[PDB]
RNA sequence: ACCUCGAUGUCGACUCAUCUCAUCCUCGAGCUGAAGCAGGUUCGAAGGGUUCGGCUGUUCGCCGAUUAAAGAGAUACGUG
RNA sequence: UACUAAGUGGAAAAGGAUGUGAAAGUGCUAAAACAGCAAGGAUGUUGGCUUAGAAGCAGCCAUCGUUUAAAGAGUGCGUAA
């Protein structure tokens, strides 16, 4: 299981510290915030280069707090280390993106034009018409851009069109 | 690329053989010159997958199954175990089998006996 | 169960100490057609080969008279090549096998009773 | 969607969760969702 | 369906099934039977459904016994008519069923295919049924 | 056969309605035996609207033409 | 002193369920399991009947014997084949 899992830590620049509320990591790339919720039994002690953790009691709620928040942990630790990507293949016959600063504008088989604001923090590139590459810090706000960026054209059947997760294989049907 | 499965001997078109990545002529030719003489079986034959198709041409023993008439002494009655019309001997067995070894992955003799055996099965027929 | 691993302990002890020579080779990310082609070209060979766990061989090796041991069994597919005379023909084998791979990963063993490096057991089976 | 008392899993890729206290089913089948009982 | 040729009496009493089960409380012949934890009254078409699935989901290589039997008959009095004018005209005829006893048993089958037959056969009776094992 | 006979005025039509949703339409979504238009089905939803005439006293019903539809019911089968 | 998180308590059935607590032995395990991850997942067999195509998968026969540590006329998805 998660949570007994011992947490690697990365002390060349990188860095940790906590309080009753704020738990934040300092990477090369910006930092991460973690608020949380007050009165948590599950208790935090770092050892040099290693972190451990665990649940003081036993519940049902402190054993699922004592592996979300390791898990959200070593994500934040991940992310301010590396940045996460997300790849989107723009599939169509005229469907096509690209971006005009802090817009991230799409062209579609839709009357209106469509435009989509980027968060602080969030970075994306258009290597090629057809592909959308985004990538940030935190898999929390990358994943919520792809979802809301998503909403539009989700993929069909018959024929594959619209916006893949890169490997989310489409399973077609008859068409006739 | 799939499984190939031809009649040994003169064959210019195949089910693939335009378009797998060898000349039709610089290939029939090969296969009927293996098989001049063994013409008019259903021989199983083996493609590789590799993207050249290199030059690595094996064939495989006449199936099993088509030959029992003469290793079990029937007429191909029927297809059930529960039925049967007569009984294999020992000598024909091991021909057989001593002529399929070639065809197993493994050089063992009563292995190869004991496969042949186990494949005309189908038919309900055992050693006696 | 238990009982049978003792048994197994015991047996294959029995047959690495009845041999001197032996070697254990990494060949990983392989197949079982290929393996089943692999048992045609030893039949002839008086060897064999035979994949068997960890905690087993740790135990074993130590009762067969070999040192120069710290990963009997790791990282990666793993089997045994013990040559009881003529392993040459099995070693010629594998040493086929691994030019159908990408490369060579060396564990364990010598021809005939003295843990070696591949450096000169590949020239050896080549 | 499927609205039925009695919810069984139907494929052998139906699981089934407890969500906002109804029982629910998902599967990689679209026409296997099942979301009542 | 199942029912008796004849009877020494057109039009009898209703019976209590109150209490614990009479008869029948253990199996006899099948090797897995169906016991009922309610009693109730259940008529002959009920036990043709469950006996049709039986057979159906069985196939021709277990075997099957009925328990009990319809020995009673009701009367319904036709719709839209007051009350009176004697008794009215039997329409069904049905088996009383007490807690605790079997109603259908089956042998000569593997595990999964005896249970699946029971549970399909079960829900076709208006009674909170339960599995059951020979008892030895 | 419980309240009413020392009286509790009974259908339909007209005007005026009000309420429930098990939706007639407009609205959102899932699945599809959803290529697209047009659908089928199920879920959520009561804000509004939900036609005019011939026959018959008629509700209902049949028919004709429209529209988004010509909803299901209740209120002493709404209200002398 | 335990319990339920439902305002159940404060209306109710057949049926359904990794809601939860307790009790009994149960198969495994630190000679390392379960979960997940890395591979392989085979030969008679594209066997033979039939289906102008069914050939591990229109359907059917046997449904076994061998290679092995591991594998099925294949768990199914999916191909005239």
């Amino acid at each position: 299981k998660i949570g007994n899992r011992t947490i690697t830590l990365d002390p060349a620049k990188v860095n940790l510290n906590f309080q009753k509320d704020h738990i934040a990591v300092k990477g090369p790339l910006g930092q991460i915030e973690l608020k949380l919720p007050p009165n948590l039994p599950l208790k935090f002690e770092l050892k040099d280069n290693n972190l451990q953790i665990t649940r003081n009691n036993e519940l049902k709620q402190s054993k699922i707090f004592h592996g979300t928040y390791n898990a959200l942990i070593t994500n934040a630790i991940i992310g301010v280390t590396q940045g996460f990507e997300k790849k989107l293949r723009l599939v169509g016959v005229g469907y096509r993106a690209n971006v005009e600063g802090e817009t991230l504008n799409l062209q579609l088989g839709y009357s209106h034009p469509i435009k989509e604001k980027i968060p602080k923090g969030l970075t994306v590139k258009v290597e090629k018409n057809t592909e959308i590459t985004i990538s940030g810090i935190s898999k929390e706000l990358v994943g919520q851009f792809a979802t809301e960026v998503r909403k539009w054209r989700k993929p069909e059947p018959y024929k594959g069109k619209g916006v893949l997760y890169f490997d989310e294989v489409i399973v077609r049907k008859a068409g006739k | 690329i799939a499984k190939i499965n031809l009649l040994g001997g003169q064959a210019k078109p195949g089910p693939a053989l335009a378009s797998v990545g060898i000349n039709m002529g610089e290939f029939t030719k090969q296969f009927n010159e293996k098989t001049k003489d063994k013409q008019g079986e259903m021989i199983p034959c083996v493609i590789t997958a590799y993207n050249d198709k290199s030059f690595d041409f094996i064939l495989k023993t006449t199936p099993v199954s088509i030959l029992l008439k003469q290793a079990a002494k029937l007429e191909k009655g029927a297809k059930n175990a529960k039925t049967i019309v007569g009984k294999i001997t020992m000598a024909k067995a091991k021909e057989i089998a001593q002529y399929k070894l070639v065809d197993l992955n493994a050089n063992t003799v009563e292995a190869a006996l004991k496969m042949v055996l186990g494949t005309a099965k189908q038919m309900g027929i055992e050693v006696i | 169960a238990k009982k049978d691993k003792a048994q197994q302990v015991a047996d294959v002890s029995h047959l690495l100490s009845t041999s001197a020579g032996f070697v254990i080779f990494d060949y990983t990310s392989m197949s079982a057609i290929e393996a089943t082609s692999i048992r045609k070209k030893l039949f002839k060979n008086g060897s064999k080969i035979k994949v068997i766990k960890n905690n087993i061989l740790r135990r074993a090796l130590k009762a067969g008279k070999f040192e120069g041991i710290d990963e009997t069994a790791i990282k990666g597919k793993l089997a045994v090549a013990v040559g009881v005379n003529e392993i040459v023909e099995t070693l010629k084998a594998v040493d086929g096998v691994v030019k159908a791979k990408e490369a060579m990963n060396f564990v364990c063993g010598y021809f005939d009773n003295r843990a070696f490096n591949s450096a000169d057991l590949e020239k050896i089976a080549k | 969607m499927k609205v039925r008392a009695s919810v069984k899993p139907i494929c052998k890729d139906c699981k089934i969760i407890k969500r906002h206290q109804i029982v629910r089913v998902i599967c990689k089948t679209q026409k296997h969702k099942q979301r009542q009982g | 369906m199942l029912q008796p040729k004849r009877t020494k009496y057109r039009k009898p009493h209703n019976v209590s099934y109150e209490g614990k089960a009479k008869g029948n409380s253990y199996v006899a012949f099948g090797e897995y039977g169906l016991v009922a934890t309610k009693g109730n009254w259940i008529d002959a078409r009920a036990i043709e459904s469950a006996r049709i699935a039986i057979s159906k989901c069985l196939g021709k290589t277990g075997k099957m016994w009925i328990r009990i039997f319809p020995h009673m008959s009701k009367t319904k009095k036709p719709l839209e008519v007051r009350m009176g004018s004697g008794k009215g005209n039997p329409e069904f005829w049905v088996a009383v069923v007490k807690q605790g006893t079997v109603m259908f048993e089956v042998a000569n089958i593997p595990e999964s295919q005896m249970i699946k037959a029971l549970t399909r056969a079960g829900h076709k009776l208006p009674v909170t049924w339960k599995i059951l094992k020979r008892e030895e």
